[PDB]
């Protein structure tokens, strides 16, 4: 559950 | 559960001592007191392959440990008291009590060295039985017995150290066993090969080391000692040395029907610490079935934790060890820097292929  | 050395034997010296020391060394070498007089290498790139063909070089195994200069002088406080100080690139001075350095052909044994600055590295050797031994490997000498050899070349810099320091130390060591066994570490000259002796280091020297290793060091024997970044001093490292710490996340795909089978191999997602609380997806960590069954053999939580990874020969990140100490993964800046280090630099193959040419070019410019 993170960016990019 | 893979996780995780050496430390300076001395104790941090008081400020009103390290200031006097800084001033003394500054007056000796003719540099700024707060400026580190030691040298720092540059990354070995492609343009250096030609360099090794144009100048005489010395190659040696780049041991991993603490790089720090050794200083033989008199104690700042007490007038006549032989003292030895170890200081790193951050100018942190450590007073090494319980050590001495014999003077050449000294009958009495009361004579001692002053104004002596050596450049070396602190490593930890592993002897049979798990018995450890701290060691100091000298690879250069800035000043010896009051004379500054920084203007001279490497052969003389190591020569004077060999004559006035190492040889009397060995002479003393071979006769006095119990006396030598009390030393905080063993001082010795580092084994160095010719610039084209790379192969010999790979198949003979390195695999028989008693301490860790990460790459090689090329020291030009035709250049004077230079404080700070040295263009002649080259540090080479294979691709597997450039390790990055990521945040590991195990992504188990949602099955078509039934509960998620965790025995099946998931997606090993690696994340990079960007902001303060924000991470970002970077790449995948390759794991085969044997390695996967190996990971489940630990019976420890695998997801949501820092891991150290390295680029294999197939350019994919493989698991190395956990990082229980690290609070966060490597910052995007560090990651970028490491990626640049991997992108640049010469491969082991392309470096080896140039050795027979460096050898002949060396013997060609040789002095009759």
């Amino acid at each position: 559950a993170w960016n990019s | 559960a893979p996780s995780e050395e050496v430390s300076v034997p001395g104790v941090l010296a008081p400020r009103d001592d390290v200031r006097v020391l800084k001033t003394r060394i500054a007056k000796l070498l003719g540099t700024s007191p707060d400026t580190f007089p030691g040298s720092q290498p540059v990354s070995f790139s492609k343009k250096h392959l030609q360099a090794l063909k144009e100048k005489n070089y010395f190659v040696c195994e780049k041991s991993d440990g603490i790089r720090c200069l050794l200083y033989m002088t008199e104690h700042p406080r007490y007038e006549n008291r032989p003292s030895v100080y170890l200081f790193d690139r951050k100018m942190n001075f450590y007073h090494v009590e319980k050590i001495f350095y014999p003077v050449e052909n000294d009958k009495s044994g009361k004579k001692y060295h002053v104004d002596t600055l050596l450049d070396g590295e602190l490593v930890l050797d592993i002897y049979p039985g798990g018995k450890k031994q701290l060691r100091y490997l000298v690879f250069d000498c800035l000043a010896c017995d009051g004379i500054v050899y920084m203007s001279r070349l490497l052969d003389k810099r190591l020569g004077i150290f060999a004559k006035s320091i190492q040889k009397p130390l060995d002479e003393y060591t071979k006769t006095h066993m119990r006396e030598t066994a009390i030393f905080p570490f063993l001082t010795s000259l580092k084994k160095m090969e010719l610039g084209h002796g790379i192969l010999k280091l790979f198949n003979e020297v390195i695999p028989r080391l008693r301490h860790g290793n990460d790459g090689l060091i090329f020291t030009c024997t035709e250049t004077p000692y230079v404080s700070g970044t040295d263009q002649s001093l080259l540090k080479w490292k294979p691709k597997e040395m450039n390790t990055i710490d990521f945040m590991l996340k195990l992504e188990f795909a949602q099955p078509e029907e039934g509960d998620i089978d965790y025995s099946a191999m998931p997606e090993f997602q690696l994340g990079v610490w960007e902001g303060r609380n924000m991470y970002s997806f970077f790449a995948f960590m390759y794991v085969d079935e044997k390695e996967w069954e190996k990971l489940k053999s630990f019976n420890v939580p695998l997801s949501e934790r820092i891991v150290e990874c390295y680029l294999d020969d197939e350019n994919r990140w493989r698991f190395l060890r956990f990082r229980d100490d690290k609070r966060d993964a490597n910052h995007i800046s560090t990651v970028k820097s490491v990626l640049q280090s991997i992108e640049d630099g010469v491969s082991k193959e392309d470096l080896l292929k140039e050795m027979p040419i460096i050898r002949e070019a060396y013997y060609n410019r040789k002095k009759p």
